[PDB]
RNA sequence: CACCCGGUGGAUGGGCCGGGGGUGUAAGCGCCGCGAGGCGUUGAGCCGACCGGUCCCAAUCGUCCGAGGUCUUGACC
RNA sequence: GGACCCGGUGAAAUUGAACUGGCCGUGAAGAUGCGGCCUACCCGUGGCAGGACGAAAAGACCCCGUGGAGCUUUACUGCAG
RNA sequence: GCGAAUGCCGGCAUGAGUAACGAUAAAGAGGGUGAGAAUCCCUCUCGCCGUAAGCCCAAGGGUUCCUACGCAAUGGUCGUCAGCGUAGGGUUAGGCGGGACCUAAGGUGAAGCCGAAAGGCGUAGCCGAAGGGCAGCCGGUUAAUAUUCCGGCCCUUCCCGC
RNA sequence: ACCGUGAGGGAAAGGUGAAAAGAACCCCGGGAGGGGAGUGAAAUAGAGCCUGAAACCGUGGGCUUACAAGCAGUCACGGCC
RNA sequence: GGUCAAGAUGGUAAGGGCCCACGGUGGAUGCCUCGGCACCCGAGCCGAUGAAGGACGUGGCUACCUGCGAUAAGCCAGGGG
């Protein structure tokens, strides 16, 4: 619900900022599509598209950063801009198989 | 051959078991990444108890990889007795199972 | 949810305190009681 | 409020049989892309950053 | 858990893309009225799993275990 | 939101003991353990309550001890006033 | 001379690696330290208060407060974090509060009054409080104090002299 | 100590050795704790460290275990050791 | 030498039951003592020249135990050494 969101949310922004973070195997799994959607607008690219993206993102800096800034560096695929990739290790108490993803470049 | 060891242990008597059941009589190296890179707790100990142990031969004890481990066990001993909420009247406390550590590395 | 705990100088001190405990037969009583017959020290003394 | 429990000593015998059907079951780990060793069968690791990218460190 | 299909000589996830379905014509500029609003562009916009394309993404690489063919009698080649 | 799978921790009353199946019969008269029989591999986890006369508590309902304790009146006696 | 008293005392297994994490006001990401960090430090998104999950005066508890070291156990997991350990250090007032003033209840209580003894009562006087009364305030200043320490501004009572 | 506001209750817990000679140094390790050396008559006498039994948890070995009932078991006959 | 058809025995144990060896956990135990218990002979008052009993207190460096207490591990005088 607003949970489920709230992450894309955050998740989605701090990334773009670095382009590949460390969230367990699902979150990411997810950060993915969406943030990935959320790219094809970026795409898109205009009042309209920015519209959204940022609607959500929330701030100018980075919201046009990717659309103008990355955007373009993608300018030409087919969604999946970003790579899921899982990792080798654990949080610990835990023991949750984490895992990383970024924008495949 | 030689072993390593270690009581006053924090942990679950149990728990720690499956540990060797596991790297159990095996090549020294070898199993040295199943505790490296298998799971639950105890590993971490578990691996310490192998380096001593490693150790303690080749330095005093002497050829080294051909080694492994014949055989390893644990028991406990010391308990922990603990208290706990007050059967809301009396007293109700449980164990931490202190937990004792050996471990044998013979070579092949 | 008001125990039955609530100390409070003034009182506790008041109501119980050296004196009194003397100023009564009883009190004295038990009290030189206590005293010998145990050791300790007493109540005001708390 | 115990309506149910236990109603004869447990039996060791059976009680462990029970703790019985328990077991582990080593990591199924493979061995290094080129990081050389034995990693998280799929991974890269504090011997690898590899993969077919350097993703990572050392 | 076991059970089913797939593991880049792949269409398995997602992604994108068409398609449907769903919401009722958007963000903007435009033109009428002091304003409120309206009318237009514009059945627009936006679209969660539904039908199906395309190797953008991500199922790399790797291990382990596994047979041999038990004793007697006879029936045929 | 627990429950379920992971990792970390890790109790608790009751319990002789136990590898504890159904039957129809039985015994102190409502039996997994005794007889005859029929089904019957070894273990487990997610459950569902029926039986283990399940747990809780040496029945408060009962009677029995020429037990106890409280109130009652033209019970016995005695004191206070 | 002991199974054996739902016996007493001590240990030790049960159920059981299932039941619980003490409010369904959620988090997640980047960097930093560390032997080792979901659980510490900085930082950036995000959620919950907001009549409180605000600061304040009390009463109660008394070093729990700060600072440098450290995690064995207590922290119902960790833990380099602590309101945990050791060491050092911290809170100053003619004017704030209590007394150096006042009494009601009440308590004491020379005299007085009655008890088998211990005791009972009890005048005046005394004890007795955020009730009466009383002479200040704003800023600064450390790891902690502050109407007390700084300083600027405002006072009171007693004493000696004239 | 500890529960009790109070009057009051009211525990547990002793033992190395001849004496410390109480373990310098080197090792894995964040440490505790474990491997060697040295004291030594012995440290499985080693710091809550004399004797240190049982219950109860382990590590290996012999035998034994999947058409099978009883805590028990004990009598017969058989194979492995 | 191959094929079919039948007929009977065996190995394989996730844990498990018994036997053996080696730990751990736990402290019984024997033996021991700076402590009691018990009975008998000794002795029998302290107090304002503020007692018995506490309070806070000095050791150079500190909680406790102690002995004193401000002239605080003690200050004088005589006997023993």
């Amino acid at each position: 619900s607003s949970h489920r969101l709230a992450l894309y949310r955050n998740q989605a922004k701090s990334l773009l900022t670095h382009g590949r973070i460390t969230t367990t195997v699902p979150k990411a799994k997810e950060l993915r599509g969406f943030v990935d959607h959320l790219i094809h607008l970026a795409k898109r690219g205009d009042l309209h598209a920015r519209r959204l993206v940022l609607r959500d993102l929330q701030d100018v800096k980075l919201v046009r950063k990717l659309f103008d800034e990355i955007a373009p560096r993608y300018r030409d695929r087919q969604g999946g801009y970003t790579r899921v990739l899982k990792l080798a290790e654990r949080r610990r108490g835990d023991g949750a198989p984490l895992a990383l993803v970024e924008l495949v470049e | 051959e030689a072993k390593a060891i270690a009581r006053y242990v924090r942990i679950s008597p149990r728990k720690v078991r499956l540990v060797v059941d596991l790297i159990r009589g095996k090549s020294l190296e070898e199993a040295r990444n199943i505790l490296r890179y298998t799971n639950k707790r105890g590993a971490y100990f578990v691996a310490k108890v192998l380096e001593s142990a490693a150790a303690n031969a080749v330095n005093n004890h002497d050829l080294e990889d051909r080694l492994y481990v014949k055989a390893a066990y644990v028991d406990e001993g010391p308990a922990l007795k603990r208290v706990l909420p007050r059967a809301r009247g009396r007293a109700d406390i449980i164990k931490k199972r202190t937990s004792h550590i050996t471990v044998i590395l013979g070579e092949k | 949810m008001k125990r039955t705990y609530q100390p409070n100088n003034r009182k506790r001190a008041k109501t119980h305190g050296f004196r009194a405990r003397m100023k009564t037969k009883s009190g004295r009583n038990i009290l030189a009681r206590r005293r010998a017959k145990g050791r300790h020290q007493l109540t005001v003394s708390d | 409020a115990k309506h149910p429990v236990p109603k004869k000593k447990t039996s060791k015998s059976k009680r462990d049989m029970r703790r019985s059907h328990h077991a582990l079951t080593a990591p199924n780990l493979t061995e290094c892309p080129q990081c050389h060793g034995k990693k998280l069968s799929h991974h890269i690791c504090p011997n690898c950053g590899y993969y077919d990218g350097r993703q990572v460190l050392a």
